[PDB]
């Protein structure tokens, strides 16, 4: 029974995700679970700095930067625009399993509590929470985290939409140029009303 | 024949000094006691036992000393080395039955010395802050800047590192630290002529020199301090 | 029936009707600073006699603030022997020790909290 | 088996929630979903203002608004007492089910963990948080949420309680007199632990 | 089908967690929950005060206090070293049953996730959260919660590591000596990837 999950696996030995714009080669590692809960969908999601220019940013005293995952009719992953470059599978232990996702609808933010094109309900589209990051003196930096849900496709593939974006306003960056050494996001967890199956 | 508790422990110093950090963790070492006898070793009359007499000021409850090994721990309140840079206590070490009896022991000092810790945003007093430059000088003290911090005097906590938030892309002002007094001594470098105007206002902001503990990093916000120049009409003639 | 009963602590719940039927029945909630203790009973029925059955106020007991410690070398009272609202509390200091804060608190019902009238004070040695 | 969800609905046609003492009829639509999680109740709670009256709060600098929800010993929602007047039900897609509630006794709070009438174990019966308007500049004005469960009845048949109170009191209000929209809340998600069935 | 929880059980009656080392005779109520969620687990925390020296710490400005729990390989808490004093059951009503243990290493932090004695994916071990206390004159006290997972192993037969380091430093102490009665914290959830069964 472990039909329940969706994630892009445990640490993924290579990266599977492209965050900063300025760049290509997908630059970082986005560890991104979805759960069933009844009628709700728990999403646990962090992000692993990869490439220099994204661990860079803790050197910074103003960052923000966005996961956008868009998905079909059928709830897989558009890895062409999705900044996630890997589909989601189910939990096989510690790594994603091999075959045909078995109700994918099933995991994506449901239309009908989350809308298309409505700037009456525009504000229903809207989940805000804060995670930490972890510095080198064992400071911990408040970031926040606003995700929107398929509130505007941008094509016609896609039928849900996830961004998330990080951000963070601070008095001293987190890090020195001697210093950092990853940018890792203290986990997130929110919840959203899913699709019918 | 059964050894019987005729005699005391004897302390290995009559003074134990020991230091501890501010903001430290519950249950961190902060010394070790130790004292000595000559009977036979782990029995009733031979076991010491150890107890704090007194500790000044006595509160709050910030140590911790067990009685069976003699070291002096930190508890859940945690120190803070601005409301008591240091602590005195008298021990005791005793054997047999281990409790406080009518009978005197001898008793020792354990001083506890605080180390501070960085966990105070020095403030700017002064809330009007305006120089009076006079025209085309250079190396001259623009005005100054209180700035006060409740960490230890004297210290990279508490000495005051002034960096330029705006208003100086020209080159024209530098800061130094009095040490002295922990203050800001706002200095002109560069010729400034009247005529031009030159709008010499400018914004600091105020930092220790050591960087913030933890305990107040992430929650720095550093509002822009601004200062006021007037420059001088120096009249050079008609 | 053409009048369900009022009480001090206990309101009738939705819009009086000026006649029930006979059997018809009428429930009521404690009204807001008060709150409900078992068993009796918080509810009635309109007999035959066009006469509503017994029913009291009783089940529901007024709210309680906080309690309070004997100020270090001093002596806290309830000057009307309880907790519940609209009540004092009275503070005296030992022989040795004179009163600094405020002698006599009250405690108040806002909205649907009881709170004291202030913070406890305390004695000081003379 | 939707038996683990209790909710209103996603997005009910009509008002299904009376908060205001000050107004008549319901003026606003409340989303409540329960879920069953082994031996803890998720709890995902949220407000779409209708009312004029209600979307007007927006305006005003101090405001707190409570619903209450009272339970009976089977766990079946007291209309005439609690702010909510339609009971909830299971899942049946994005809408209530229709038919008596299974175990409704398993989604309510546990008297053990939350009493009743016990002043030496008040402080148990409390649970805080945060959530989030979105406010027509876009910006999240937070807004503290304060839920207390089961401490005091009200009758004889009250045998649980959920009180869920939305506050804030800031210098500005979200929003001017020319800009109130609606009120929405981003939605709050807390955790209790549920009775036996 | 309760197996899918391992928690302390809703207020043991006599105090089974000793959280001051200082003090003997354990000095708190821990209530710990920890319940599946396809591959994560929720963990549902808060503690009770006891002892005289524990709810004493509501009286002063600044305050720190660890909850450690070290489980073996199996998967069981280890009592020795464990602040939590009474081994994790599943549940059985509101209390712990009694019995082996059904796949208690389905409960542990997932070392992938989080592995041992590895500076450079350090960050990855840490959780922070917040929690509130409820004072005498009902206004909610934040207090910080940080939580360490399997960073550190103590010997050799700590598998598994949970530190709950719950902290607050402000300017004025939450009670007055004549006000505090007990210790008692909201509850704190937090979710975490999980060992494979």
């Amino acid at each position: 029974d472990n039909i329940n999950t969706l994630w892009t696996g445990v640490n993924p030995t290579e990266a599977n995700c492209q965050i900063m714009n300025s760049s290509e080669s997908n630059d970082c590692k986005l560890i991104l679970t979805l759960v069933k809960t009844g009628a709700l969908v728990t999403a646990f999601v962090y992000v692993i700095g990869v490439s220099n220019n994204f661990n860079m940013l803790t050197t910074h005293r103003n960052i923000n930067f966005t996961a956008e995952l868009f998905f079909d009719s059928t709830g897989n992953l558009l890895t062409r625009l999705s900044s996630l470059k890997t589909p989601l599978n189910h939990k096989s232990g510690q790594n994603m399993a091999t075959g045909a996702i078995t109700n994918a609808k099933g995991f994506m933010p449901s239309t009908t509590a989350y809308p298309f094109n409505d700037n009456s309900r525009e504000k229903e589209n809207y989940i805000y929470g804060t995670c930490y990051y972890t510095a080198s003196d064992r400071t911990a930096f408040p970031i926040d985290i606003s995700v929107m849900l398929n509130r505007r496709a941008i094509n016609d593939e896609t039928s849900y939409c996830i961004r998330i974006t990080w951000s963070w306003n601070t008095g001293d960056a987190p890090e020195v140029q001697t210093s950092a050494t990853t940018l890792v996001t203290s986990p997130f967890t929110f919840y959203y009303i899913r699709e019918d199956d | 024949v059964l050894d019987i508790n005729d005699n005391e422990p004897v302390f290995t110093q009559d003074v134990f000094v020991g230091s501890v950090e501010e903001l430290s963790a519950a249950h961190t070492l902060v010394m070790k006691i130790n004292a000595t006898d000559a009977d036979e070793p782990n029995t009733l009359n031979s076991k010491i036992s150890y107890r704090i007499v007194s500790l000044e000021p006595a509160y709050p409850p910030v140590f911790y000393l067990n009685k069976d090994t003699g070291e002096i721990y930190t508890t859940s309140v945690t120190l803070d080395r601005e409301e008591h840079s240091s602590y005195t206590l008298t021990v005791e070490a005793r054997d047999g039955n281990g409790e406080v009896t009518d009978k005197p022991v001898k008793q020792a000092q354990v001083q506890i010395r605080i180390l501070d810790v960085n966990d105070n945003i020095p403030v700017v007093e002064n809330k009007v802050l305006e120089g009076m430059v006079e025209e085309n000088q250079v190396n001259v003290e623009v005005t100054r800047i209180k700035v006060f911090d409740a960490d230890e005097i004297g210290s990279d906590n508490w000495l005051a590192n002034f960096t330029f938030a705006s208003g100086n892309e020209g080159g024209y002002f530098h800061i130094e630290t009095d040490a002295q007094t922990n203050e800001g001594i706002v200095t002109l470098i560069k010729e400034v002529d009247y005529e031009e105007m030159k709008n010499l206002d400018f914004s600091v902001i105020v930092a220790n020199k050591a960087a913030f503990h933890k305990s107040i990093r992430s929650k720095y916000k550093p509002t822009p301090i601004p200062i006021k120049v007037k420059v001088k009409n120096v009249k050079e003639g008609i | 029936c053409e009048e369900p009963p009022t009480f001090e602590a206990m309101e009738l719940i939705g819009k009086p009707k000026p006649y029930y039927e006979i059997g018809e029945r009428v429930d009521y909630k404690c009204k807001k600073g008060y709150f409900y203790i078992p068993p009796l009973a918080t509810h009635t029925i309109c007999d035959r006699n066009h006469t509503w059955l017994p029913v009291s106020d009783d089940a529901c007991y007024r709210e309680t603030c906080p309690y309070i410690r004997d100020p270090l070398n001093g002596q806290a009272v309830p000057a009307n022997g309880t907790y519940e609202f609209g009540y004092q509390m009275h503070f005296i200091c030992n022989e040795g020790y004179y009163l600094i804060g405020e002698e006599i608190l009250y405690c108040e019902l806002k909205g649907s909290v009881a709170i004291w009238s202030g913070k406890p004070p305390i004695c000081e040695k003379v």
